[PDB]
């Protein structure tokens, strides 16, 4: 049967992460 | 006394050399920090082209 | 070296056979003529790998990384 | 380094030739020691060596 | 990883192996070891892999 | 005076040479480090799928 | 990395590209367009001329 | 199928630390 790479798995989990990260005296914490 | 204004010209000249010389590397340096910092494609540059 | 691999590749010339010694020694002269001419060569580092601080690189020149790209064969012959 | 240039009418230089660059280097070397030694007895010392500075 | 293959197991069909991420092929082919005389000492899969 | 008024981050004397540092330079290698594994993990991933 | 942009006239975009040659010292330039045409049914048109 | 070396995915995870870290009496602890 099909199998997933652990690269891929790796990947989409850095990526998903990223996103979140990279995109964002109480007003100057806001974004 | 300079009297010419093309006397006082090469002086100028001369002391923008003397100025510029010994904060070259610096300024080398900031100016790569607000590149990486800013330019969307900056974080790559001096390998833009490798293959 | 050399007499031996002739020696074993003209054999069958004249409807002969080898022998277990000639072909220990020819195996043995063989090693030591590639012994002599062995190089190993190394590996080069990539292009796109950065050059860390401590070289004291410049944005003067291209030194930021490694060489051996080969870029920009732009010109005219279009659809590239 | 040091350079030769050209003359053209256009600037057209496709068939000559370019400065080449060598490179050469001053080489230094180091010399011998130069010690100077002395020797005296530890009764020199005792009885006989005064103002030794 | 890369896979090591003899010269004379993958002659003839090195273009099945180099379009196997693009293209959707059902099977790959390949020969098995054989010795100068014409047995077969090793079956048809790649020797090994790089570490 | 001079009617130029300068700003620095933080500014040092270290050798006859006024030295200034900002807020990125001490982190450009290991971003410039984590790009490149970013690159090499994509390629070699997409490289073997199945 | 050429420098190029586009031009419009009557509706018909044109690409333009400019470069240069290093060793001879000379510069031009080129435009191009890419057409395209179809027959969709030949019983739709022809020529007309004036009957006797 | 594809894999992922333990090297890569340890500068994966030191990189990532180390650019928080660097990048930073309630005036003088805030950077």
């Amino acid at each position: 049967p099909a199998v997933m790479n652990q690269a891929l798995a790796a990947l989409l989990q850095q990526t998903s992460a990223d996103i979140q990260e990279v995109t964002g005296m109480n007003r100057a914490d806001m974004a | 006394m300079a009297e010419t204004l093309e006397k006082k010209h090469e002086r100028i000249m001369l002391r923008f050399d003397r100025a510029y010389s010994p904060q070259k590397e610096v300024r080398e340096k900031c100016i790569e920090a607000t590149r990486f910092a800013r330019v969307p494609g900056g974080q790559w540059e001096g390998a833009t082209a490798a293959g | 070296a050399v007499g031996y691999q002739l020696l074993l590749r003209m054999l069958s010339d004249y409807s002969l056979e080898p022998t277990p010694q000639v072909l220990s020694n020819a195996q043995r002269s063989y090693d030591a003529l590639m012994t002599d001419t062995l190089v190993v060569p190394s590996m080069r580092r990539r292009g796109d790998f950065p050059v860390g601080q401590g070289n004291k690189y410049d944005v003067f020149t291209s030194d930021r990384y490694y060489p051996g790209d080969l870029p920009l064969i732009d010109g005219d012959i279009p659809n590239a | 380094h040091q350079f030769s240039s050209l003359r053209t009418p256009t600037g057209d230089i496709s068939g000559q030739n370019k400065n080449n660059l060598i490179s050469g280097k001053a080489t230094g070397r180091v010399g011998n020691y130069i010690t100077v030694a002395v020797e005296y007895q530890q009764l020199e010392e005792a009885i006989k060596l005064n103002q030794l500075e | 990883q890369i896979p090591i293959v003899g010269m004379e197991q993958i002659r003839g069909l090195e273009k099945h192996w180099e379009a196997r991420n693009k293209k959707r092929p059902a099977f790959l082919p390949l020969r098995e070891v054989r010795d100068k005389s014409g047995n077969i000492i090793a079956g048809a899969t790649p020797a090994g892999y790089t570490q | 005076h001079i009617p130029l008024i300068p700003v620095y981050g933080k500014r040092w004397f270290i050798d006859d040479i006024e030295r200034v540092e900002g807020h990125i330079a001490k982190a450009m290698d290991p971003q410039r480090l984590y790009n490149l594994q970013v690159s090499m993990l994509a390629d070699t991933a997409a490289q073997d799928p199945g | 990395s050429i420098d190029s942009a586009v031009a419009t006239y009557e509706g018909f975009s044109i690409r333009v590209h400019k470069y240069a040659d290093g060793d001879a010292n000379v510069q031009k330039m080129r435009f191009d367009l890419l057409p395209a045409y179809v027959c969709f049914n030949p019983h739709m048109g022809g020529q007309f001329f004036g009957n006797p």
